[PDB]
Order: C-alpha cells, then sequence, then structure tokens
RNA sequence: GGCGAAAGCCAAGGCCUGUCGGGAGCAACCAACGUUAGGGAAUUCGGCAAGUUAGUCCCGUACCUUCGGAAGAAGGGAUGC
RNA sequence: GGGGUCUUAAGGUAGCGUAGUACCUUGCCGCAUCAGUAGCGGCUUGCAUGAAUGGAUUAACCAGAGCUUCACUGUCCCAACGUUGGGCCCGGUGAACUGUACAUUCCAGUGCGGAGUCUGGAGACACCCAGGGGGAAGCAAAGACCCUA
RNA sequence: UAUCGACCGAGUGGCUUGCUACCUCGAUGUCGGUUCCCUCCAUCCUGCCCGUGCAGAAGCGGGCAAGGGUGAGGUUGUUCGCCUAUUAAAGGAGGUCGUGAGCUGGGUUUAGACCGUCGUGAGACAGGUCGGCUGCUAUCUACUGGGUGUGUAGGUGUCUGACAAGAACGACCGUAUAGUACGAGAGGAACUACGGUUGGUGGCCACUGGUGUACCGGUUGUUCGAGAGAGCACGUGCCGGGUAGCCACGCCACACGGGGUAAGAGCUGAACGCAUCUAAGCUCGAAACCCACUUGGAAAAGAGACACCGCCGAGGUCCCGCGUACAAGACGCGGUCGAUAGACUCGGGGUGUGCGCGUCGAGGUAACGAGACGUUAAGCCCACGAGCACUAACAGACCAA
C-alpha cells in the first residue's frame, strides 16, 4: 500500500471492539482479519491507524448485525508518530466500513480522521467532516 | 509552539496531541501535563504552570 | 503440528563471549577507487539529541520538509598517525612487513606503547619500495591512536591505538601520501577523511550486561499460564532431543551478554563540525559538557558514552550520498527529563 | 477504633531465642510480592492464577415459587471535614 | 421375535427420550459464534428408557458436572522495571543420596537388534568457577500391568 | 501422451496397520499439547525453467531447487479432522511415534460412585459418566559463559588468518511503466526505477511509552498531649507525580556486485560427408553453491608476523581512588607530572507552593474555627554535569631476562 506518512503501533488485534465511525447502521465493530498481514506463532495478528480489516458487526441495527465486511481504521487510541516526531493519539478506536473498491459504504462519516488515511483511502478521507 | 496546558514552549521534535471526541485537538509539552489534565486539574489553578504565573 | 517458527537470536554474533579489545577492530575496508587517503577515524561517544532537518531523498514525497532526526553525539578530536606498516603478500596471506615512525609523538602515547628512541625511516622506507618493486607488497596501513586529553570527559590518558588501512589510487602514489601523513607528525581530523551527508559504518563494543538468561540473552520466551507458576518462570523447555544425547551448541543459554563488538553498517553522517552546538543542557547524563571537534551520526553507535567507536567509509552503502544536509535546529534542551 | 471477643494502631506484661553471621546497586535463576501502555480471555481441557465487586443509608428490584422464598436479585444515588 | 401368535407368565401403560442410558454419532432442524465434536430447544425409529431395580417433575439449598452474557484483568499478544528472601563471595558449623572397574568425547558401524569402554575415522593441552539439565536406556522401590506356580 | 488415466507388471520408503516375540519385567513413565534444538525431500510459497486444449490475465501439468517461510482463530483431551477470516503459501516427515531427573495432566489406566448391557451372585464391559498424587542437593559426560596454569620461549603495542558460525537477511503490498503490450470486447500484463509494510537479525535510549518500595506531594486509622515532626498499617497504609538507570510498545542499521553450476536456452562440432546443445570445446542460466558482509579465532605442535623498549632493569604485581567492567576470577581508568571518588557551590533536573506570622473565614457572647490569600516560581529532594586539590588516591613493599 502506499506510504502512511506516519509510523503506527498497532493499537488493535484479531478479536477486539471499535466504534464504527460512520452511519451504515453498525455501532460496534469486532476485528477479525487484517488485510495483508502476516504475523508470526504465537502473535495475535494486530491492525492500526490506516490498515484495511475485516470486521463482523457486533452492534447495531438487525440488517447490520453479523454481516462480515471490510472496514478501515481511522483513529486509534496507541499513538502514532508522525514526520516532525510529535506522536499523535484518539478518544477511540474507530473504524469506518468500506466496500470492495474502498469508498465508504455509509454516506456520512463521525468523528474526526487522521490525515494520514487520506493517503490511500482518499474516498474515505473527502467524505470526513475533520481531518485531524 | 505552545503546550495548550500550562503554556510553556514546547521543544521541538517532543510532545504528543490528544485529538478529542468533537475534533478538538490538545498539545502536550509532557506527559505531566497530560496527567494533571486527566485529574481534571485546570492549568490555572497550577502554581507551577506558566499559564497561573 | 507445532506451527513453524524462525529460532531464537542469530548464530552469526558468536560465540557470545567478553569482547577482547574494548578498542573496535575492523575486518574489511572499503575499495581502492578515489585519490588515496586513510579509510577510517574515531571518537568518544558523548550521548544523543535530536536535529531538525530539511529532507533531502529526490524520491520522497516529505521532500524539502522539515523533519526530525535522532543523533548521537560523537566526540571526535585530530588523531595521531605515528608509523605507515606495510604488508607482504605471501603463501599464508597477508604478513606484516616492515614499520615507519615519526619523531614527534604525543606527550603520553608513553602510557600504551613503548614510544621508539632510536629509528631508521629510511631503511624501512626502501625495504617497502624494494618490496613493491618485486610485486610483493599487500596493502598499506596507518597505525593511529587517539587523544583522549582534548577530550575532557573522558578520565582516561592513556590513548587508544588502532591501524587504519590507506586506500587510493596506485600502489606509490599511495605510499607516498601514506609516508607524508605520519612523517609530519601524524595529526589528522574526521575533516581530511569525511563530509557531512557520506554513509560511514560504526564498529564499538557494545554496552556490557554481564551474564543473563536465555530471555534477554537469546530472545526465547517466558513460561506461559499455568507454565509459569509451577516453578520455572524464564527456563527453555528442553536442550535437546533424546538423540543426538548430547546439547547443541545452538540451543539458547544463559552467560555473557553485552561487551561483544559490533560494526553497525551504513550510518549517515549528520553533521561535522567543532564547539559546543550540540551540548545539552545539565550536561550530556553520565560523560560532561562537549565543546570542541565533534560528530553527529544519524541514530544509535553501540556502547555506552565514553565508549572508543571507529568510523570508516561504508563498504555496502545502499543510498549514493546526499551531501551536507540542511540542519534546522538542534535540541540542546537537558535530557534530564 | 468499629456492629464487633473483626482489622489496624497502642498500654499493662513479656520478648529481640519462631537463635549463625560477614560482604557484593547485590548478575543469571528460584520463592513470595508491587507496577505495567494499547488490546481485553485472543491464553487454557477449563478465566486455572490473578483480578473485579465490597462497609452503611436512601430509591429500586424480573422469571419462577412449596407463598416461606427468589432478594443484598438486577439497576441507580449518597458517603469527609 | 414374527405375522394380520411364538418363547418363557406377560409383551412396555403414564411419562421421559441422541439421556451421567443412543453403538452408529460431530444424528437431522433451529438458536448462539467470523467459525461451536460444546451448550440449549425441537425431532426421536429408545444398538440397549420407564414407573418405590421407582417414573416424571420440581421452588429452596450446594467448595457437586456442563454452557452463555455483562463487568474486570499481564491468562495471552510480549514482555519490562521494581520489592523482600535465597542464589554469588567470606568466617564458622557441617551431613546425605550414589560408587565393578576404567573413563576428554563425537560421527558412523558392529554387537542379545537401544555402546563413554568393541571397529573405522574425526576431535582432544591440564585444572578450576557459574549454569540450565541432552546422555549415562540417570538415581530411587527384587514391575503393582501381563503370564507362569 | 495439454490433461485424465483402468487392467496387469516392476519397485523404493519405513510415515500407517498387521505379523514375530530378538532386547528390556532386581521399571526404558502413557496419549495430546507445550517449549527448545537439528534434520529429511516424495516442494505448499518464494527464485530459474519446459509444455499447454499457452492471445492476454489466470489457470493446468511438468523440471531444477531444501536459502528462507509455512501464521491467527471456533467445537473436540484429542492426534486427525470439520469450520472461519487473513495469507506469497498458510507442505508433509524423522529425531526413544525428539522433548515429564522441562512443563501440563484434559484423555488412558488403581483405590470412591452412577447409568446402560451382561451375570443367580461376587462382579464384568476393548461402553458412557463425576472425583481422584507427578519424588531426587548432578558424580561423570555434553554444551553455554567465566577463570588459573603449562607449552610455544624479557616486555609493550599493532596485526595475521588456518579454520569456525550466520538467514543476516526472507517475503509482500503500492506507484510510475500503463488502462499500455495482448484482445472484437470484456479483461489486462512485463523489464526497470521508486515508496512502504511484514517476519527475522544486531544495536540504542534524543523522542513516545513502561517502571522507578531514589525523591516530592495529598490523605485514612492509631501512638508520641496539641502544633511542628514522626513510627506502625509487609517488606511503599493508600493515592498522585516522577529524575537517573533499565527497558519496548519507542528509535537506528541489516547490499550491489562478482565467480562457478542445476533444470533449461543456445554456439561450434564429430562419431555418422548430412543432421545433432555434447562425445572434446564453448556462450548463458536458479531465492540454491563460492565470494562479497558480520562474529570468533595464535594451542594453527609448521604453536605465526611487525615495530619499538629492555636484560639491572623495560615491564609487571601488591597497594590506593574508581567504574565505560563484573556472581569468584577476569576487564577498564586514575593515582599530585592528578579532577579518580567525596564534601561545598553553581548548573541541570523532580515535586508543586514549606515552618511560622499576618489578613480573610460559615458561624459563635466568647472561647473556638474546616479552610482561603499573602509571605512563596516557595520548601524539600537528586544514582547527572561543571567549578573546585578542602578531604581521600598516602606511605610504601616486591617480582623482573
Ligand atoms: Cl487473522
Ligand atoms: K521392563
Ligand atoms: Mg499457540
Ligand atoms: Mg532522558
Ligand atoms: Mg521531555
Ligand atoms: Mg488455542
Ligand atoms: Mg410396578
Ligand atoms: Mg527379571
Ligand atoms: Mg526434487
Ligand atoms: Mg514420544
Ligand atoms: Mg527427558
Ligand atoms: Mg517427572
Ligand atoms: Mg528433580
Ligand atoms: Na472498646
Ligand atoms: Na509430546
Ligand atoms: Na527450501
Ligand atoms: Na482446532
Ligand atoms: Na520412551
Ligand atoms: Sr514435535
Ligand atoms: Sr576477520
Ligand atoms: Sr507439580
Ligand atoms: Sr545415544
Ligand atoms: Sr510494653
Ligand atoms: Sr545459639
Ligand atoms: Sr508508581
Ligand atoms: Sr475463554
Ligand atoms: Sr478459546
Ligand atoms: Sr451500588
Ligand atoms: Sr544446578
Ligand atoms: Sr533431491
Ligand atoms: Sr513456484
Ligand atoms: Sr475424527
Ligand atoms: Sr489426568
Ligand atoms: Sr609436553
Ligand atoms: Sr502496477
Ligand atoms: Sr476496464
Ligand atoms: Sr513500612
Ligand atoms: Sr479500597
Ligand atoms: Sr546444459
Ligand atoms: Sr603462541
Amino acid at each position: 500500500m502506499e506510504a502512511l506518512g506516519a509510523d503506527v503501533t498497532q493499537g488493535l488485534e484479531k478479536g477486539s471492539l471499535i466504534t464504527c465511525a460512520d452511519n451504515t447502521g453498525a455501532r460496534e465493530l469486532k476485528v477479525i482479519s487484517v488485510h495483508g498481514y502476516s504475523g508470526t506463532k504465537n502473535r495475535h495478528p494486530k491492525a492500526g491507524l490506516g490498515d484495511k480489516i475485516t470486521v463482523s458487526v457486533t452492534k447495531g441495527t438487525p440488517e447490520m448485525r453479523r454481516q462480515v465486511l471490510e472496514a478501515v481504521v481511522v483513529r486509534q487510541r496507541k499513538p502514532i508518530r508522525r514526520p516532525d516526531g510529535t506522536r499523535v493519539k484518539f478518544e477511540d478506536n474507530a473504524a469506518v466500513i468500506v466496500d470492495e473498491n474502498e469508498d465508504p459504504r455509509g454516506t456520512e462519516l463521525k468523528g474526526p480522521i487522521a490525515r494520514e488515511v487520506a493517503q490511500r483511502f482518499g474516498s474515505v478521507a473527502s467524505a470526513a467532516t475533520m481531518i485531524v | 509552539r505552545e503546550c495548550d496546558y500550562c503554556g510553556t514552549d514546547i521543544e521541538p521534535g517532543t510532545g504528543t496531541m490528544f485529538v478529542h471526541k468533537d475534533g478538538a485537538t490538545t498539545h502536550f509539552c509532557s506527559s505531566k501535563c497530560e496527567n494533571n489534565a486527566d485529574l481534571g486539574r485546570e492549568a490555572r489553578n497550577l502554581e507551577w504552570t506558566d499559564t497561573a504565573r | 503440528p507445532q506451527p513453524s517458527r524462525p529460532r531464537k537470536g542469530s548464530l552469526g554474533f558468536g560465540p557470545r563471549k567478553r569482547s577482547t579489545s574494548e578498542t573496535p577492530r575492523f575486518n574489511s575496508w572499503p575499495s581502492d577507487d578515489g585519490q588515496p587517503g586513510v579509510q577510517g577515524f574515531a571518537g568518544y561517544k558523548a550521548g544523543m539529541t535530536h536535529v531538525v532537518l530539511v529532507n533531502d531523498e529526490p524520491n520522497s514525497p516529505r521532500e524539502g520538509m522539515e523533519e526530525t532526526v535522532p543523533v548521537t553525539v560523537i566526540e571526535t578530536p585530530p588523531m595521531r598517525a605515528v608509523a605507515l606498516r606495510a604488508y607482504e603478500d605471501t603463501p599464508y596471506g597477508q604478513r606484516p612487513l616492515t614499520e615507519v615512525w615519526t619523531d614527534e609523538f604525543h606527550s603520553e602515547l608513553d602510557r600504551t606503547l613503548d614510544v621508539p628512541e632510536d629509528h631508521d625511516p629510511d631503511a624501512a622506507e626502501e625495504q617497502i619500495r624494494d618490496a613493491h618493486e618485486a610485486g610483493d607488497l599487500g596493502d598499506l596501513r596507518l597505525i593511529t591512536h587517539t587523544v583522549p586529553d582534548a577530550v575532557p570527559s573522558v578520565p582516561k590518558k592513556k590513548p587508544d591505538v588502532m591501524e587504519t588501512r590507506v586506500g587510493g589510487g596506485s600502489v606509490s602514489d599511495r605510499l607516498d601520501h601514506a609516508l607524508d601523513i605520519v612523517e609530519d607528525g601524524g595529526e589528522h581530523a574526521m575533516n581530511d577523511i569525511f563530509r557531512a551527508g557520506e554513509y560511514a559504518d560504526v564498529a564499538g563494543v557494545t554496552k556490557g550486561k554481564g551474564t543473563q538468561g536465555p530471555v534477554k540473552r537469546w530472545g526465547v520466551q517466558k513460561r506461559k499460564g499455568k507454565h509459569a507458576r509451577q516453578g520455572w518462570r524464564r527456563r527453555i523447555g528442553n536442550l535437546g532431543p533424546w538423540n543426538p544425547s548430547r546439547v547443541r551448541s545452538t540451543v539458547p543459554q544463559q552467560g555473557q551478554t553485552g561487551y561483544h563488538q559490533r560494526t553497525e553498517l551504513n550510518k549517515r553522517l549528520i553533521d561535522i563540525g567543532e564547539g559546543d552546538e550540540p551540548t545539552v543542557d545539565g550536561g550530556f547524563v553520565n560523560y560532561g559538557e562537549v565543546d570542541g571537534p565533534y560528530t553527529l551520526v544519524k541514530g544509535s553507535v553501540p556502547g555506552p558514552d565514553k565508549r572508543l567507536v571507529r568510523f570508516r567509509p561504508a563498504v555496502r552503502p545502499n543510498d549514493q550520498p546526499r551531501l551536507d544536509p540542511e540542519v534546522r535546529y538542534v535540541s540542546n534542551e537537558s535530557n534530564q527529563g
């Protein structure tokens, strides 16, 4: 994938529960897999700000629940490092559901988004209200 | 740049930026400021802050 | 069916014993290309700080932007090249042929070796040139020593001596270059060998950590869950199978960890200068204040502060040199905090 | 002190005899502990081990039931000087 | 069991049922999970349920067996730092287990087919400290399994 | 004969199962897992190739090839297997079905108990079920690290390199190439140049993070009459902050190219006038082999080389102050021709505003009064740096060709 432009300390793992920062009808998402990741023995596959992950819907409308979908991590609590050394972290961990072509499935995004995510999923960033 | 908490200049290539739920952005010079800020303390009420002084 | 997994630690840095010489000994030198010139230098480690740099990678999206970079401050005062030792090629590799010395020696070189009182710089030079005529001349190296007296933060006065190969054009022009450097008094500087922005390999004896177990020393796991409570917290599963009935040297075991020699490839030289611009408020913790010839190496350098480190023109660089990076800022903030 | 023959602290009284000591910021490793960012049972046969909760007052309390119970259900609020 | 009685007197009623009883078996359908040889509900032809050899069912009770959820957490990702007592060095005190002999081994082979000791090579200067335990088919108890008397 | 492939026939392995009863009954602990190390190739991925029912993209099949990789999860004790999402791929096998003087103890397989079936009964079951223990101070050998001696045969310093170890590097995604070649279209490459991620590796601590029973502060109970200042509440009563140091969750570094080959593509070329990649010869060509790179390495018995100093004195030991070192030993630095350690003072840091006094303070006749402000960027403290010979590195003993 295109370089992020920041170093990331994965703050999530397979099994983590996170917020669904959009209006698709999904309130809570469970991380199942990390697109393009291969770990090592005994290591829980990790995910962080910027990754594309497969997720299952834990909380939300009946129609969305239990569905296995792709998403993009947009916010995380564990800090990330920017070129100038400054660290950046968020209030929560969030991901926006996205389709086969990486376009957000929902119409609106809720909450801020790391500018770095724009360097990959521009269509996601160009639906963001606030880009930090 | 100034630390949004105590108000001192922030040593370049240093500090952290906390991104609030609503989008607000708070630059912290040190862990100490973030931690006092978590205890719900107001920079003004602490005599050791440039803000207070 | 037991998942696969790489072995714990590398089998290429052993045996993991204590180093023989606290002073590093390169085991390879750069290629003979440019004009003649000494292929290495040395200094003493002081500590780290960071710097703000203008990205200069032509292929980077951030080219021209501020970028903070960690840096290790190395005090690098001038050294003395006291002799020109020549090697001859023999059926058993290279062997020291003879050496050419000077008269003017640092006032305290008499703390390490027995300074020469009666020497013959020509009888030697002649032997060397005769050898070169016969075509039995292997490379030429300069016996080199530091002047820790120029460094107040370092308690020692007793110089550190090391051989440094001379590389360059033709062996003849090279031999003459070497001889001139020595004859003088030997004195030379980091400037003479390096330019800021070039890549250098840094060698040094890592920090010592005494004896340590398999976990820290080899990176083996700690017993997990219930296994961590029955009496074995950080002891490997087994020393080996039933057969072969013996313990292979490859199974991770406790022992000396640290104080080994390591040669760290491609370290970018951010800036060469002199003075006290890179010192830190309050002084570098466990070292002192810098105010003299110094070097800023990008990243880390093996060994604790005060340890002698060695420089050498990168032998296997991966990038082309981007000379004289633009240093917009150099932190002087106290390291205590 | 507190509900208390509870804890904790302290008298009267007893003791330094749950009787080998001296050294090394005192390494590895072990016993028994403290603290750990983000994630939060992914560990394991199994949440084993640890932890969470916690005293008291007010509000409030489901299914089921042998009408006794369930019940401190759950849930919420208060608490010093 | 056979057929639309036969054995051996009767021929399984009410229940319950893949059971702590169901071999086949992870039975089939459903719930729950990203995925559930589990658990629960239903079906049920029950290899081989069933009425004081008690059946069914059941509030309360339980350091009894299994399952799920919320909360929490170094159980784990993945380990780190620290505390106390040991460990290590020194004075003093001072055992035991074990011992055919020899013994610096290693890779192969051979041999009663599982060798430090045989064969052929390889390696090997001696002694000491600390370590975790690969081997001595380690030490411990004339195998309790199995057969024989 | 792209691909699939019956019958029948010939084999190799020693992974399954069976047979045998050679070894062991004065004991070789069982399944599964786990942890840690080596290996095999009948190759799942990665590299290089051939064929195609090969346009392309992608498949399918075959060849060389064991450098590296082959992961996370749901039921089940499971091995196995079924299932889910990731993946370049999530290959199989050997090591006493590697691994219990390493762990676990869920299954098996004692003594308790229930069910079904069988038995007149005791009781049984190659059925199910709940419960049910894991000893030992390492003598030798083995290896990981550390020392003392002897040999080579006065000392200091620098080297050499026989050999030895390495995966020190493996893999992926993305961009330009390019919506291009190819193709009606749909679809859709590559060489090469770049950016990044992942797994592995070595190191480091400016940054972020953890710790930090140094330290500073808040505060509960109780004891010292109150105040001040303290002890105890387990090796901090509890709580907040946290320097150094150590750390990872942080940060830095880990080629390019040569050489020789395999499969394969070829040249020249005969036997065989032609043909023929092969027989002699030659040009190429794999993540594999060698080198390059890193680490060890004068005990390499051919026991090494160089330079200087010294043989009445070079150098070393003891001693003393110490740590860039450390379990003993070892290693490194300084020793008045001195900043080696401490005191002191600055600096740089940690806490967070001291004792006392003054004013204010709901009230209360008053006494009394939780607390607020000022004095006070205060007080207290520092495993760091600098200055500084004040104190202590003194005095001095010895070996030595
Ligand atoms: Cl996954
Ligand atoms: K036996
Ligand atoms: Mg595992
Ligand atoms: Mg610091
Ligand atoms: Mg800081
Ligand atoms: Mg598991
Ligand atoms: Mg009856
Ligand atoms: Mg017998
Ligand atoms: Mg093959
Ligand atoms: Mg076995
Ligand atoms: Mg064993
Ligand atoms: Mg055992
Ligand atoms: Mg034992
Ligand atoms: Na009382
Ligand atoms: Na096993
Ligand atoms: Na391979
Ligand atoms: Na499984
Ligand atoms: Na066995
Ligand atoms: Sr195994
Ligand atoms: Sr070498
Ligand atoms: Sr046990
Ligand atoms: Sr054996
Ligand atoms: Sr008393
Ligand atoms: Sr006594
Ligand atoms: Sr703390
Ligand atoms: Sr669980
Ligand atoms: Sr599980
Ligand atoms: Sr409550
Ligand atoms: Sr031991
Ligand atoms: Sr082969
Ligand atoms: Sr392939
Ligand atoms: Sr099965
Ligand atoms: Sr068991
Ligand atoms: Sr001899
Ligand atoms: Sr592309
Ligand atoms: Sr198209
Ligand atoms: Sr205490
Ligand atoms: Sr409490
Ligand atoms: Sr060929
Ligand atoms: Sr020698």
